[PDB]
């Protein structure tokens, strides 16, 4: 009764659950009044007459030790007309972004949720009958005074009682941390180790006063700490130990499974790659089909699992000291990066690949991954990180310069640790005096899949090559390559193609796209390339076949 | 309490707003708190429990030097004010894009008086969030009529008329609207006597009971129409600027049909060198010069639709320049613009690009009465974090994020 309840209606035009159960046999029968009678003598439950009530069906089933009975009471059909409430906490704290404390303490209320009570006008949608075996005997009624195991509002209450119990505790003790998860208590101070063990006894004997019992046998927990698959050390963190199978077939759960477990060793250990294995998962349609390996991939795990033989670890934070992030370029569309505040411990790593769309340069990637470390940045600590970048400073602001879209970049210094991020070719902006005009132009037959591409010269020089099995977009691209091929250091192309100029124009380093790709190669090589653009079909200068 | 609490229902069969919270910094944060701390003690907000699910995102902004709460109310506002614009809406004159000079108060603080209606209070539900998820957070409701919700300014209209009501009848060609939490004063005279009338409105609202923290931003909407189109206009023409002049008034033949290109496209018969100059004949020069002054002539029907929403695009120049189109339908430009911020080592893109939005939204609230929907040329992880940085506005347009803006960048200038 101390405990204020928590107000729950029903969902605006419902009406409570009025399923009614008949199966489970008469040996389970007799052991579910074990249970509810014990949980009527401790106000859990309470007998309701023959009022009309509503029901809910009721389950029961042993586990391993059975002397251990479980009562399992289906609520499914009564949480979806129960009324929506404010979310719990979705994420768990991440420990980089904790801070160190001489002493900690766990503690888990035992029977949480059997411990805070129920709405009075609510208790009544929440009845369930025992059955009897059919001899025309009647059925035993209940109902819940208390928050009942997997109901909706269950968690969301327990953690706001819960949260109101703490405060006449956190009022006259702000020295201590005391953190919330669930059913456990993450207790810890910087007090003596003394009157550390007196203050956690004070909690228990204050949380016992509302009812919640905490582990007296022992303390329960040791400084291991495995929480959430991490291991929280004194001094340092770590995620729990990583396994990697090792199998001749893998099919796509296990391929699944492997990448989550390399996505969740990402976090502290560097270098980790999933690239080419997450390539594998590209095909969705799939449960269990035994997708075959690649040579890339085979690599890629080979790589992560040495880097998973050597085990390193995490630090805390300290407010005091800054806070500093760092990145460096695999080579692959991917990126990693460490956030530390001292130069042999890091707070914890992590990578950003670029799966979104086909053609990217590097200094576009580098700002999208400076942009994901800022937003974890101010999720674990609330602060944003100075960045140590390696990429000179008039190649970024050169970018930003010709970039359409808008960028910011915080306080950043240049560090030199090959590669560095260069923009490795600049398209000339006013057309070159001296230098041969090609107006090249592409098509294709959508039907057929044949098309052709090629070009004319202002210097009398005209060339047209077959292509087959390619599309309209290809044959574009296909006949400014093909220019690039045929000219000099020195070359002025003129397209039609508002598609194969955007590509360009975005200045991209890498492409899955080996057209594209020699195109790069071709754009380097050069020493001054301007690239113009005109209307298809207005005879311009434009010379184009059917 | 002066009267009970005026009746808020949402649109049949329709729920409350249930917006994520966006992780904020810790400076942020503790403004948050200090901030809801006073205002729970004013009995303005008060906390909620856990059979509250609805939440509405909000924010901290620099107002000065001192922290202002500015709360996201756009689902809110789209799940009563649109029910709440036809039952008690507020008008918009077509005159306050006439004046030679509109001035902008903040009257927001005259809702903090009003109760609100305690039905509804449920749906005013916001949270301030916690660093690394460690606390669930700090919920509050509002019980009076909150800043940045469509309602409050309706439900105060009937208020805010009968304070405005003498000074209208000592200045009756004053034009005042009201859009929220801003009091749009527009008049045509001398810019001495306009800032004179406007301290006086001052006074005038302050002993009544409003204050306006306004104690040192004025428009001008004379001067807001659709740019022209320019060609370029130099000594001499090569084949590369005839094809970007053909190009362009390509583009320009779907706004305006009227235009030819035929002599133009036949100076150059083909197969030239791009640097090659090249003088324009007759035909050519009379083809041009009849193309110059079609383009300098506004549209032929192009109204604004109020059931068709308002679209602005803005788009990147570079040098702190950015050009931006108000449009309904595609091709249909009922305002275009160029917003420009001085350079130097006190100016970035984002900075620029936000305080262009407020420009715009300012201007579609002047002339349309409402707010268009922002198509942004920047990453949306990344405007979503620093958006909040250079933002004075105490309301929020809509957006969405673009990726591929064409050739247009050297169209529109
Ligand atoms: N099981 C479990 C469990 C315990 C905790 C948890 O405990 C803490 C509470 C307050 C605090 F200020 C620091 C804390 O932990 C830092 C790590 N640490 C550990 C042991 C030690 O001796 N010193 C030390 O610094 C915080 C949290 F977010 C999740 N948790 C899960």
């Amino acid at each position: 009764s101390p405990i204020e309840t928590v107000p729950v209606k029903l969902k605006p035009g419902m009406d409570g659950p009025k399923v009614k159960q008949w199966p489970l046999t008469e040996e389970k029968i007799k052991a579910l009044v074990e249970i509810c009678t014990e949980m009527e003598k401790e106000g859990k439950i309470s007998k309701i007459g023959p009022e009309n009530p509503y029901n809910t069906p009721v389950f029961a089933i042993k586990k391993k030790d059975s002397t251990k009975w479980r009562k399992l009471v289906d609520f499914r059909e009564l949480n979806k007309r129960t009324q929506d409430f404010w979310e719990v906490q979705l994420g768990i704290p991440h420990p980089a972004g904790l801070k160190k404390k001489k002493s900690v303490t766990v503690l888990d209320v035992g029977d949480a949720y059997f411990s805070v009570p129920l709405d009075e006008d609510f208790r009544k949608y929440t009845a369930f009958t025992i059955p009897s075996i059919n001899n025309e005997t009647p059925g035993i009624r209940y109902q819940y005074n208390v928050l009942p195991q997997g109901w909706k509002g269950s968690p969301a209450i327990f953690q706001s009682s819960m949260t109101k119990i703490l405060e006449p505790f956190a009022a006259q003790n702000p020295d201590i941390v005391i953190y919330q998860y669930m059913d456990d208590l993450y207790v810890g101070s910087d007090l003596e180790i003394g009157q550390h063990r007196t203050k956690i006894e004070e909690l228990r004997q204050h949380l016992l006063r509302w009812g919640l019992t905490t582990p007296d046998k022992k303390h329960q927990k040791e400084p291991p700490f495995l929480w959430m698959g991490y291991e929280l050390h004194p001094d340092k963190w770590t995620v729990q130990p990583i396994v990697l199978p090792e199998k001749d077939s893998w099919t796509v759960n296990d391929i699944q499974k492997l990448v989550g477990k390399l996505n969740w060793a990402s976090q502290i250990y560097p270098g980790i790659k999933v690239r080419q294995l997450s390539k594998l998962l590209r095909g969705t349609k799939a449960l269990t089909e035994v997708i075959p390996l690649t040579e890339e991939a085979e690599l890629e795990l080979a790589e992560n699992r040495e880097i998973l033989k050597e085990p390193v670890h995490g630090v805390y934070y300290d407010p005091s000291k800054d806070l500093i992030a760092e990145i460096q370029k695999q080579g692959q569309g991917q990126w990693t990066y460490q956030i530390y505040q001292e130069p042999f411990k890091n707070l914890k790593t992590g990578k950003y690949a670029r799966m979104r769309g086909a053609h990217t340069n590097d200094v576009k990637q580098l700002t999208e991954a400076v942009q994901k470390i800022t937003t974890e940045s101010i999720v674990i600590w609330g602060k944003t990180p100075k960045f140590k970048l390696p990429i000179q400073k008039e190649t970024w602001e050169t970018w930003w310069t010709e970039y359409w879209q808008a960028t910011w970049i915080p306080e950043w210094e240049f560090v030199n640790t090959p590669p560095l991020v260069k923009l490795w070719y600049q398209l000339e902006k006013e057309p070159i005096v001296g230098a041969e005009t090609f107006y090249v132009d592409g098509a294709a037959n959508r039907e057929t899949k044949l098309g052709k591409a090629g070009y004319v010269t202002n210097k009398g020089r005209q060339k047209v090559v077959p292509l087959t099995n390619t599309t309209n977009q290809k044959t574009e691209l296909q006949a400014i390559y093909l220019a690039l091929q045929d000219s000099g250091l020195e070359v002025n192309i003129v397209t039609d193609s508002q598609y194969a100029l955007g590509i360009i124009q975005a200045q991209p380093d890498k492409s899955e796209s080996e057209l594209v790709n020699q195109i790069i190669e071709q754009l380097i090589k050069k020493e001054k390339v301007y690239l113009a653009w005109v209307p298809a079909h207005k005879g311009i200068g434009g010379n184009e076949q059917v | 309490s002066p009267i009970e609490t005026v009746p808020v229902k949402l649109k049949p069969g329709m729920d409350g707003p249930k917006v994520k919270q966006w992780p904020l910094t810790e400076e942020k944060i503790k403004a948050l708190v200090e901030i809801c701390t006073e205002m729970e003690k004013e009995g303005k907000i008060s906390k909620i429990g856990p059979e509250n699910p609805y939440n509405t995102p909000v924010f901290a902004i620099k107002k000065s030097t001192k922290w202002r709460k500015l709360v996201d109310f756009r689902e809110l506002n789209k799940r009563t004010q649109d029910f709440w614009e036809v039952q008690l809406g507020i008008p918009h004159p077509a005159g306050l894009k006439k004046k030679k000079s509109v001035t902008v108060l903040d009257v927001g603080d005259a809702y903090f008086s009003v109760p609100l209606d305690e039905d509804f209070r449920k749906y005013t539900a916001f949270t301030i969030p916690s660093i690394n998820n460690e606390t669930p957070g700090i919920r509050y409701q509002y019980n009076v009529l909150p800043q940045g919700w469509k309602g409050s300014p309706a439900i105060f209209q009937s208020s805010m008329t009968k304070i405005l009501e003498p000074f209208k009848k000592q200045n009756p060609d004053i034009v005042i609207y009201q859009y929220m939490d801003d009091l749009y004063v527009g008049s045509d005279l001398e810019i001495g006597q306009h800032r004179t009338k406007i301290e006086e409105l001052r006074q005038h609202l302050l002993r009544w009971g409003l204050t306006t923290p306004d104690k040192k931003y004025e428009l001008h909407p004379d001067k807001w129409t659709v740019q022209p189109i320019v060609l370029p206009e130099k000594d001499s023409w090569t084949v590369n600027d005839i094809q970007k002049l053909v190009g362009k008034l390509n583009w320009a033949s779907q706004i305006y049909p009227g235009i030819k290109v035929r002599q133009l496209s036949k100076l150059l018969r083909g197969t030239k060198a791009l640097t090659e100059v090249i003088p324009l004949t007759e035909e050519a020069e009379l083809e041009l010069a009849e193309n110059r002054e079609i383009l300098k002539e506004p549209v032929h029907g192009v109204y604004y639709d109020p059931s068709k929403d308002l679209i602005a695009e803005i788009q990147k120049q570079g040098q702190g320049q950015w050009t931006y189109q108000i449009y309904q339908e595609p091709f249909k430009n009922l305002k275009t613009g160029k917003y420009a911020r001085m350079r130097g080592a006190h100016t970035n893109d984002v900075k620029q690009l936000t305080e262009a939005v407020q420009k715009i939204t300012t201007e579609s609230i002047v002339i349309w009465g409402k707010t268009p929907k922002f198509k942004l040329p920047i990453q949306k992880e990344t405007w979503e974090t620093w958006w909040t940085e250079y933002w004075q506005a105490t309301w929020i347009p809509e957006w969405e994020f673009v990726n591929t803006p064409p050739l247009v960048k050297l169209w529109y200038q």
